[PDB]
């Protein structure tokens, strides 16, 4: 954890009591992906402990956000999804919620 | 050191380059699987037996966070910054402990100072609409 | 357009620039680093 | 922010003609007063201008032109012009009139070598080859046994084939140490082999070895292409009189003794002027029949001037240049015979002469302002109506040729520029044609 990404979360709980999004646009190797993870670890009210989510991201990052998961509270249901049709196909049919988060790319 | 470039062609004259000269490079790039994207970028941290690595701007520049590389080349310059900036901070970044040097080369009065004419004007009206 | 454009973000953006968090590690040196062509090159520069 | 600039390479070095662009013309054909870097001669530049339509009109053999006038009036320079005006593309052969006196073949041959050379011929050669990694070599026995038959296995970025070939190409791999795992080149048309490396997938198979190591090739295993040759009648006569191609063990040490020049007969040049009509009519080739320039012709010998009434006469010759610097000489060879330009009057009916003349003082002021700045060098302007001064005294060349040694003591004296001063000193270290003959005729008893 650190400083500016809690009160970054504390920011982001006013928009989202608000019904509001927003951008994170911080220069880039500032955490934006522990920002977004953390809005699981610091809203404790189960909608953000039990609730699925789905992340879109450019393709080299899939992985990275599938490690970044695991680092810093690896308690989520993470899903990855990339590569082959019968790939994909097998977690598809998982959520036929234990499905914390999805990780995708745009193509998919 | 990463090298960026635009042409996939190009690249590949690159990697025609660091196998002539010992280098032992590696690349990323629009063909390469998300299986070589975990690995090759796993490789390129966590070890030292990868001198230099071998990237598209728009392929490689995005989210990949090369933290243990040290330098960064631009053998091409794009006709957008942002690019190039997402490009840099995947060298530049939280968990280094070292300065970074950034090289751009261009040639002389041709056509990619025509580029680096609209980098300058675009890196520079892009600051208003923010700071 | 600037004055509107910055109050229109600044309820649902965030953007600190690197050094109020970045606050000990350095920035970028760039080297705009100039070439000539080859002979090689110049020819075929010349004939395009 | 911070930049980098690095070109560590020296230039050209500057010659006593590379000011010389092209004649300076007009689309009329008429002379400009100075341009492409010539100044002056304006008949003699037109005459050109008539000559280099002459050449790029190929309708010609054998038309000459006798560039006539006194010691540094340009004619090596207008024949230079010339050569620039026509480009690459078309041969210019410079030679000097005393090149013919050879001690390997006579000098009515040496015009012939220089006569073919000077026709240019460009061939689209289709060269059909074979190239890879050798995966596999087998060379096959028969009966009368003797190697008959080659399978060789090749391999690039594009598969692999099997091939079947020559037992000379297998005599041709064995003279190269070809094995299994060497990447290789072979032109089936010379049935030529290159040995290009070992395959770099074989890297690490040594802690030391001799071998260059070098990447797979690319496409197929077998490949044709066309390959656009610039060559000569002559690079066509020498090469067929001894032979260097081919893979036998003779045309192997043909390419061992000494290459001495030969005396090449008649009918090879008939045989190789057949062939190359039958390129021709197959659109195989174009021929760009070129610009033989003889410079000091006052010296070929009357022998040379001889042959020169037959060559300047073929139906296949280029267009000859020639200069002379004299007058009235007695002809080589002649004992005591005196022709104009030192050339025997037979052979001056031949040639369309162009007469160049001597400068005036401000010719010669203009030169030497183009010739400066071609130097590379910074000049006031006192300091060049000073060498244009002794322009008038001595010559074009002298003037020209203080303008080195003033730069130089400009920057030993710390200038950035030539002073009349370092001109006016020059004239005084460095002596001239005309004034060295006076020291020397006064203290002749000495010598
Ligand atoms: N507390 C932390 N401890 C270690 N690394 C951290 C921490 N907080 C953030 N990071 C680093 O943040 C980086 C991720 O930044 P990222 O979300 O990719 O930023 P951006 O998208 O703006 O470029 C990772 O390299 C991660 O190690
Ligand atoms: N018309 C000219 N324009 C420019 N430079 C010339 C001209 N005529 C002569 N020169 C230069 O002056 C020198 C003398 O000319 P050159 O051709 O060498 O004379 P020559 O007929 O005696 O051989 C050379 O450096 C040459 O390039």
């Amino acid at each position: 954890l650190k400083g500016y990404q809690l009160k970054g979360m504390n920011w982001l709980a006013n928009l989202y009591e608000q019904g509001i999004n927003g951008i994170l646009a911080d220069e880039m190797g500032l955490g934006k992906t522990v920002q977004s993870i953390a809005l699981l670890a610091h809203l404790a009210e189960r909608e953000n402990i039990w609730g699925p989510f789905l992340i879109i991201s450019p393709a080299s990052t899939l992985n990275n956000w599938h490690q970044e998961f695991t680092r810093f509270v690896p308690k989520f249901k993470v899903l990855p999804y990339w590569g082959n049709p019968h790939d994909r196909k097998v977690i598809r049919r998982f959520w036929s919620a234990p499905f914390h988060v999805v990780i995708t790319s745009y193509q998919l | 050191v990463l090298i960026y470039s635009q042409m996939t062609r190009m690249i590949d004259l690159l990697e025609e380059y660091m196998v002539y000269r010992k280098h032992t490079y590696m690349r990323l790039d629009g063909s390469s699987k998300i299986s070589e994207r975990r690995d090759m970028v796993a490789d390129f941290q966590n070890r030292n037996d990868i001198f230099v690595f071998l990237l598209s701007t728009r392929a490689g520049g995005l989210g990949i966070n090369l933290t243990a590389a040290d330098t960064v080349i631009f053998y091409d310059s794009d006709w957008n910054p942002t690019v190039d900036q997402q490009a840099m901070d995947r060298a530049h970044r939280l968990g280094q402990t070292k300065q970074v040097t950034v090289y751009r080369l261009i040639c002389k009065g041709t056509i990619e100072e025509r580029i680096l004419q609209r980098a300058k004007e675009k890196s520079e009206i892009q600051r208003m609409v923010i700071s | 357009q600037l004055s509107r454009l910055h109050m229109i973000l600044k309820p649902f953006m965030l953007r600190r620039i690197k050094k109020d968090v970045e606050n000990e590690l350095s920035d970028k040196i760039e080297i705009l680093m100039y070439c000539q062509l080859t002979s090689r090159q110049k020819l075929l520069y010349q004939a395009l | 922010k911070i930049e980098e600039v690095k070109s560590t390479t020296k230039t050209q070095r500057i010659a006593s003609h590379s000011h010389v662009k092209g004649l300076g013309l007009d689309e009329s054909g008429l002379a400009k007063q100075a341009a492409s870097g010539l100044v002056g001669q304006e008949n003699a530049r037109e005459a050109c201008g008539v000559i280099v339509e002459l050449i790029k009109s190929k309708k010609m053999a054998g038309r000459a032109v006798l560039l006539a006038g006194p010691p540094g009036t340009g004619k090596t320079a207008l024949a230079l012009a010339i050569a620039q005006e026509l480009g690459s593309k078309v041969p210019f052969c410079p030679m000097v009139g005393s090149e013919v006196y050879s001690t390997e073949i006579k000098k009515t041959e040496v015009l012939m070598e220089n006569f073919r050379r000077a026709i240019g011929l460009r061939i689209k050669e289709t060269k059909e080859v074979y190239e890879g990694e050798v995966t596999e070599l087998t060379p096959c026995e028969t009966e009368n046994k003797t190697i008959s038959h080659v399978i060789i296995g090749l391999k690039t970025a594009k598969g692999t084939k099997q091939l079947k070939l020559d037992p000379s190409i297998f005599e041709s791999l064995q003279k190269e140490r070809v094995e299994a795992g060497d990447v290789i080149y072979i032109e089936a048309n010379s049935g030529a082999v290159k040995r290009q490396g070992r395959c770099d997938t074989y890297a690490t198979e040594f802690d030391l070895e001799a071998e260059e190591y070098v990447p797979l090739p690319k496409g197929d295993v077998h490949k044709k292409k066309e390959i656009i040759q610039d060559v000569t009648l002559h690079d066509l006569d020498v090469a067929n009189a001894r032979p260097q191609g081919g893979q036998d063990i003779l045309s192997m040490m043909g390419q061992l003794m000494k290459p001495k020049k030969t005396e090449i007969t008649d009918k090879l040049r008939g045989e190789i002027n057949k062939v190359v009509n039958k390129y021709i009519d197959q659109g195989i080739a174009e021929l760009v029949p070129g610009v033989l320039f003889v410079d000091e012709v006052h010296m070929l010998d009357i022998e040379c001037f001889t042959y020169l009434h037959r060559a300047l006469e073929s139906s296949i010759a280029p267009i000859v240049i020639f200069a002379s610097n004299r007058g009235n000489c007695v002809i080589r060879g002649t004992e005591d015979i005196t022709s104009p330009h030192g050339i025997p009057l037979d052979l001056l009916d031949r040639v369309m002469i162009i007469r160049t003349m001597l400068y005036t003082p401000q010719e010669m002021k203009q030169i030497i302002k183009i010739r400066a700045q071609t130097e590379g060098i910074n000049i006031s302007e006192e300091a060049l109506n000073h060498l244009g001064e002794i322009g008038t005294k001595t010559t074009l060349r002298y003037s020209v040729q203080l303008l080195t040694p003033a730069n130089l003591l400009a920057k030993i004296n710390g200038k950035d520029s030539i002073e009349k001063e370092h001109v006016e000193e020059i004239s005084e270290l460095f002596y001239d044609a005309k004034s060295s003959a006076k020291i020397l005729a006064d203290q002749q008893d000495k010598y």
